RNA sequence: UUAUUGGAGGUAGAGCACUGUUUGGACGAGGGGCCCCUCGGGUACCGAAUUCAGACAAACUCCGAAUGCCAAUUAAUUUAACUUGGGAGUCAGAACAUGGGUGAUAAGGUCCGUGUUCGAAAGGGAAACAGCCCAGACCACCAGCUAAGGUCCCAAAAU
RNA sequence: UAAUAGCUCACUAGUCGAGUGACACUGCGCCGAAAAUGUACCGGGGCUAAACAUAUUACCGAAGCUGUGGAUUGUCCUUUG
RNA sequence: GACUGGGGCGGUCGCCUCCUAAAAGGUAACGGAGGCGCUCAAAGGUUCCCUCAGAAUGGUUGGAAAUCAUUCAUAGAGUGU
RNA sequence: GGUUUGGCACCUCGAUGUCGGCUCAUCGCAUCCUGGGGCUGUAGUCGGUCCCAAGGGUUGGGCUGUUCGCCCAUUAAAGCG
RNA sequence: UCUGGUGACUAUAGCAAGGAGGUCACACCUGUUCCCAUGCCGAACACAGAAGUUAAGGUCUUUAGCGACGAUGGUAGCCAACUUACGUUCCGCUAGAGUAGAACGUUGCCAGGC
């Protein structure tokens, strides 16, 4: 529907990716933050719109990140047409989620209100989520 | 140091390379038993069929 | 500073995964002392290590011979598991 | 539909056969083609020839080896049969 | 075919050193107005300057596996390999798994590589079935042991 | 709370005379779950095992393989047979 | 006239480079990006010689754009196309 | 869900006859009426929403080839497939 | 093995910084009559000289700040096999990168002076 987030493009058609598996990237910004476990991946305006929640139940500013961005197209053609020729135009930005990456993160709040707004964004978006602190890394050098 | 061989499940269905290293140690129809001296390259030639195969010494 | 082991063998298939499923932890030492090992150790007992003496504090690892003084390096946590694997040891100098 | 209305890019039949025609630890013919290639992807050592396309070849019989040089660019060296 | 040695390339993977994308900081090189001054102050946004950390890629790579591929005056096993001449058939392939493109991470889809089976191959199991699973029928026997899969009746075998 | 009067569900003596709480990864399960000729995706009967998982010994089971007999090919022993 | 995800209209029909292409090669699609149907009497040959873009600062031509000027600058330039 | 517009090209080209209406019905329930209920910003009559339930019933005409649709006048309701 | 010329070696050689020395090496260096030469220019190249000097170049010593090397361990991935349709799992080969440790202020050949 709607895409602010965008680029340059560089190229307006690629294959995709479908994910397959990973862990990792840990916390490093904020204190408490969100980590997306599941079989999925993503547009924009699903972020925008989980974004938009989590300004509006913090109130007390409250700092927000977005680890990622959408470096990926997602093209779908006319409807209702027969198959055959050239590949489509643009509908879509993605930004894949393997399981284990780290979407939103927060801090300058405490404990709950953060997971708050955490239960609702994990309710607008595909993935099964789980709740974080930022105590540990697995290296630090 | 002799070896007693059995094959006990057949080559059908399964790749050629396989096949073509059963067929290199004498291995006609199925139970077919041949008595061999051991070395790297042999153990090594059953490692590549070592599921289908037995070894008895 | 206490830590009860068991010495480990180096050649330890990829069913050590029912070592990292029975709590025990893989592990290794290095640096001033000797030149490597490689051990086994609980990760019950390590976390209660940690808050011990500190992050970098000066743990005395099991052998069952003499133990050696480390200032522990690093560790590959794993999320989704919520656990710790391959520990880091260093044997300082004096 | 059908036939609305796109490139068509695509010139798919583009071939050359490159690569490399001989290995290590084999007798070769004087005249003969090892590897071709373009630019330098390797350079000629002793007993070598190269031509018009960075093609190279063997001046005299022997027994190809491969080099290292610089820690980026190989060679290519002939040495004789003995 | 395997073992052993050597060897060309640059996928998976990983990564930011070029290409290009990107987030938040640090930011100072400095500006724009609204306004003060009236020579300067410039008070949100910024380019690049320089950097801390964290990310992305078929058409980016400082790097780089498994497999496969090429040869060995090398070794074991084994039976195939080549030329010439006579004769044809075939050029509509399908499914399963697998790496991928397209398509909607739809199709008993389509297009390629990889391998098997069917096609040209029955029989046992999958209730029933071309391709899935075990296994390759020379003929006969009122003999036996096993494979997949199964053991209460149907339906032989452990309530 | 139209607003207030609030026994108090804020704290301890009283009875009571041991469990009581909150998280972590988890196995199996429940709801979500509504079709069209007549049960209706267990194959049917039927099953709380005759289901699920782990570990074991047995056994059945094909035109496989084995035993006996016969035949043809073709390589050996070797006129043999 | 053939392709042709029925056929038609549309589009293409040869050649060069890449990617898809699965670490040799090869490997399709109405898959994704770009071109070519020439040019040179020197831009060829050969013997000698030399090393650039960018950046910093001072200075007429002041987008610090023009030449200068050193320093830093491992190729970020240029390579008929 | 497989009722629509679609994608696919697996049966059918030595023939599987397609729209709509008449007679005939039969079925599902994701209920249009009756029957029972929960909630209500339900005072009552009338209601809105949700649940169980498919036993029966679910109209005449104008207008077009008509599914559909608009309209008249009825009716407890004038069901979706 | 003190210096110098010329070769080989994956930058472990390097790069940055600082300390020391020259009339025997080399260099700066004085000059342009000739050789010759600079697109302007003896700056460069070249020829003739050796007035001055260790400043620079270059040589030696030391530094691990930068860059290159870099294991061992365990991880991702994957060849073979069993289950399974699971953005699969279990088992057996193999074995990265990143990273820590550590390594590193070169090593040898030939001639000629010494
Ligand atoms: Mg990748
Ligand atoms: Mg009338």
């Amino acid at each position: 529907m709607l895409l602010p987030k965008r680029v340059k493009y560089r190229r307006q058609h690629r294959p995709k990716t479908t994910g397959r598996s990973k862990g990792g990237n840990y916390v490093t910004f904020g204190e408490f933050g969100l980590q997306a476990t599941t079989t999925s991946w993503i547009t924009s305006r699903q972020i925008e719109s989980a974004r938009i929640a989590m300004t509006r139940y913090m109130k007390r500013g409250g700092k927000v990140w977005i680890k990622i961005f959408p470096h990926t197209p997602y093209t779908k053609k006319p409807l209702e047409v027969r198959m055959g020729a050239g590949k489509g135009a643009v509908e879509g930005w993605i930004a894949v989620v393997k399981p284990g990456r780290i979407l939103f993160e927060v801090a300058g709040v405490s404990e709950e209100v953060a997971r708050e707004a955490l239960r609702l964004a994990s309710h607008k978006l595909p993935v099964k989520t789980k709740f974080v602190k930022r105590e540990e890394l697995g290296g630090e050098t | 140091a002799k070896l007693q061989i059995t094959l006990t499940r057949s080559v059908i269905g399964r790749p050629e390379t396989q096949r073509k290293t059963v067929e290199a140690l004498g291995l006609k129809k199925t139970n077919s038993s041949v008595v061999v001296e051991d070395n790297p390259a042999i153990r090594g030639q059953i490692n590549k069929v070592k599921h289908l195969v037995t070894v008895e010494e | 500073s206490l830590k009860s082991i068991i010495r480990q063998g180096k050649q330890t298939r990829s069913d050590l995964k029912q070592l990292r499923k029975s709590g025990k932890v893989p592990a290794v030492v290095y640096g001033y002392g000797t030149k490597n090992v490689s051990v086994k150790v609980d990760e019950v007992e390590f976390i209660k290590v940690i808050r011990e003496v500190g992050r970098n504090g000066v743990i005395e690892l099991g052998v069952g011979s003499k133990t050696i003084k480390v200032m522990v390096a690093d560790y590959q946590f794993d999320p989704l598991k919520n656990q710790i694997t391959h520990i880091d040891f260093l044997a300082i100098n004096m | 539909k059908k036939g609305v209305s796109s490139t068509k890019n695509g010139r798919d039949s583009e071939s050359k056969r490159l690569g490399a025609k001989r290995a290590d630890g084999q007798f070769v013919t004087g005249g003969s083609i090892l590897y071709r290639q373009r630019g330098t992807k390797i350079y000629p050592g002793e007993n070598v020839g190269r031509g018009g396309d960075d093609t190279l070849f063997a001046k005299i019989d022997g027994v190809v080896k491969f080099e290292r040089k610089g820690r980026d660019k190989k060679q290519v060296s002939v040495y004789a049969v003995a």
